[PDB]
RNA sequence: GCUUGAGUCUCGUAGAGGGGGGUAGAAUUCCAGGUGUAGCGGUGAAAUGCGUAGAGAUCUGGAGGAAUACCGGUGGCGAAGGCGGCCCCCUGGACGAAGACUGACGCUCAGGUGCGAAAGCGUGGGGAGCAAACAGGAUUAGAUACCCUGGUAGUCCACGCCGUAAACGAUGUCGACUUGGAGGUUGUGCCCUUGAGGCGUGGCUUCCGGAGCUAACGCGUUAAGUCGACCGCCUGGGGAGUACGGCCGCAAGGUUAAAACUCAAAUGAAUUGACGGGGGCCCGCACAAGCGGUGGAGCAUGUGGUUUAAUUCGAUGCAACGCG
C-alpha cells in the first residue's frame, strides 16, 4: 500500500493500485448481494476464457 | 502558528467529490478544501481539474503552519486522487509517502441494491 | 469531410500591400460578390486607421487584430449522452479567421456613418482593446475558462 | 452349492458434507471526546436529506450486529435443497491399495415415510447493514414505477409450521455394450527420482467431436447411441391446474382434480427477409464549420377552405401545392 523514495524521484509511478485495490475491488462492493449473478458472471467469464 | 513542519494529506476521492484534508501526524486537522467548495457545483465537481484546484486551495490555508514534508493517504476511487497528489508537489511540498487507504471489507456489510438505470 | 480530407485554394494577396491576411479580410467583408466595394472600404478604413494611430498600415491592423484573436474556444461533444462545452485550442488559421469575422461583424453592428468609419472605429477600439469584438473574445474566453474542467 | 452382483473387515487419502461450541481480522452504523471549518450527500441534472446547535473530513476510545475479502479455480463435498475465516468436540458418506470373509444377501418401487432454497406463519430473543410496505424529492402528459433521500416487517438466533421454485443437466433409478482428443481434481503401482520426469492403473468432473440417433437444434463411453428391469407422466389450444368435494395446513395456501362453453388452430426447431432506443465497418450538404435564405411586411402564383349559377377536371407526406 505504501510507497516511499529517496531524492531521485520525479513521478508518482504508483501502479501498485492497478495491481490490487482500485479498479475492481472497490467498484465490485458498490452494489447488490446476489449469489446468482456472480455464479453466471463467473460462469460466462470462465466460458469466455477459451481458445 | 504552532509550526508543525510535517503533516498528512488525507485525500478522500469519491465518485461525486474529492475532499482534501491536511493534518498533522497526530491526526488533528489543520485545514481542508473540497472540490465542491471551489465553484463548479455538480457534474464538474467530480473531475481531476476540480480535485487539483481543491488541492491547490488546501495547500493555501495551511501556510500558517510551515508544512514542508507530508504523507499522502488516498481513500476511495474517483476522477480525483491522481491529479490531486500532483497539485501537492506543484505547491512546494516534499511528498514523502503515498499510501492508498481505501476501506475494503473482508465480506462485511451488505452493499445497497441499486441502479436499474 | 466525412471521407475527403481536403487541400486549400490559394488566394491572391492584396493589390496594395501584398498581404494575403488582409486579402482574406476583404473577402470576409465582401457581400454579394462585390469585391471592389469591399477593398475600397478596407483601404479607406485602414488608411484612416494608419493616419489616426500613426504607426503604419498593417501593423496597426495586426495589433488591432492581435487583441481579438481567441486563445481557446468551447465546442460541443455529445459523447456520453450529455451536452458538454469542452474547451479546445484554436488552430492559427481558424484563430485569425475568427478574429476577422468578429471585427467585421461588430463593425456591421456599429452606428456610425460609413462602413469605413464603422470599421476604422472598430479597429481603433480594438487597438486599445475596448470595442465589441474584444467583448466577443472575452466572452469566448469566459466560456472556455468557466468550463476548463473538461480536458 | 459357486463367485465375476451386493455387502463386511484391515490401512490410508482428499473434501465449503452435517450438528454443537469458541475465537479472529477488515469494514459499515451508533455513542463519547480532540483537531477543524463551510459545506456534505446525491444525480443525467436537480431537489428532498444532513450541516455554523459545528456536518462532511480526520484521530482516539467504546458498543453491537451480520457477513466472512485474498486463497477461489466450467475447483470440492453432498441424494437433492445446499455448504466458503480459523480452532475444538460429536458425526455421515466417498475413493484408493493389497488381502481376508459372507455368499445373490440384488434392482426398481404404487400407497407410506423422511429431507426439502427463498418468501411466508407462530412463540421468544436480536436488530449493524440492506430493505418489501410506507413517506418525501424528482422524472413524466400521468408515474400508485425505474432514479434520489429516509425507512418498518423481513433478512440473524432458538424451537415448531409451511411445502413450494426456471426445486433445471427443462434429461427418473439401476445395470451392460459401443471409435477418439485436450484438460481439471483425487488416489495408487513401476522405472536412473539422474528435476518442475517417463510408463500404467482406478474415482469424480469440463470442453470438442466419430458412428449412431434426432423434426431440427443438438446429444455424443457422464448418450438424447445399442439393449434390459422397474417406476413416474403425456394425449390439440383456451377455459384450467381453475371450480366443487376430500385430505393437509394457524393462515397464506398446498395436494388430488373436472365440466359446460369456445377456437381450428396452439406449438417446436430451422430458413429467407424486415426491424431493434443490438454490435462492427462505411457513405451523402446528413450533422458539424460557414455563407445566404424561408417563417414577420407588400405583391405574384399555386393549393385547402369558404362562397357561388358555375367557381371545369386531375395532382396531396417525402415523391401534391407558379404541379398537368
Amino acid at each position: 500500500i505504501k510507497v516511499r523514495e529517496n531524492e531521485p524521484f520525479d513521478v508518482a509511478l504508483r501502479r501498485f493500485k492497478r495491481s490490487c485495490e482500485k479498479a475492481g475491488v472497490l467498484a465490485e462492493v458498490r452494489r447488490r448481494e446476489f449469489y446468482e449473478k456472480p455464479t453466471t458472471e463467473r460462469k460466462r467469464a470462465k466460458a469466455s476464457a477459451v481458445k | 502558528r504552532k509550526q508543525v513542519s510535517d503533516g498528512v494529506a488525507h485525500i478522500h476521492a469519491s465518485f461525486n467529490n474529492t475532499i482534501v484534508t491536511i493534518t498533522d501526524r497526530q491526526g488533528n486537522a489543520l485545514g481542508w478544501a473540497t472540490a465542491g467548495g471551489s465553484g463548479f457545483r455538480g457534474s464538474r465537481k467530480s473531475t481531476p481539474f476540480a480535485a487539483q484546484v481543491a488541492a491547490e486551495r488546501c495547500a493555501d490555508a495551511v501556510k500558517e503552519y510551515g508544512i514542508k514534508n507530508l504523507e499522502v493517504m488516498v481513500k476511495g476511487p474517483g476522477p480525483g486522487r491522481e491529479s490531486t497528489i500532483r497539485a501537492l508537489n506543484a505547491a512546494g511540498f516534499r511528498i514523502t509517502n503515498i499510501t492508498d487507504v481505501t476501506p475494503i471489507p473482508h465480506n462485511g456489510c451488505r452493499p445497497p441494491k441499486k441502479r436499474r438505470v | 469531410p466525412r471521407r475527403r480530407v481536403i487541400g486549400q485554394r490559394k488566394i491572391l494577396p492584396d493589390p496594395k500591400f501584398g498581404s494575403e491576411l488582409l486579402a482574406k479580410f476583404v473577402n470576409i467583408l465582401m457581400v454579394d460578390g462585390k469585391k471592389s466595394t469591399a477593398e475600397s472600404i478596407v483601404y479607406s478604413a485602414l488608411e484612416t486607421l494608419a493616419q489616426r494611430s500613426g504607426k503604419s498600415e498593417l501593423e496597426a491592423f495586426e495589433v488591432a487584430l492581435e487583441n481579438v484573436r481567441p486563445t481557446v474556444e468551447v465546442k460541443s461533444r455529445r459523447v456520453g449522452g450529455s451536452t458538454y462545452q469542452v474547451p479546445v485550442e484554436v488552430r492559427p488559421v481558424r484563430r485569425n479567421a475568427l478574429a476577422m469575422r468578429w471585427i467585421v461583424e461588430a463593425a456591421r453592428k456599429r452606428g456610425d456613418k460609413s462602413m469605413a468609419l464603422r470599421l476604422a472605429n472598430e479597429l481603433s477600439d480594438a487597438a486599445e482593446n475596448k470595442g465589441t469584438a474584444v467583448k466577443k473574445r472575452e466572452d469566448v474566453h469566459r466560456m472556455a475558462e468557466a468550463n476548463k474542467a473538461f480536458a
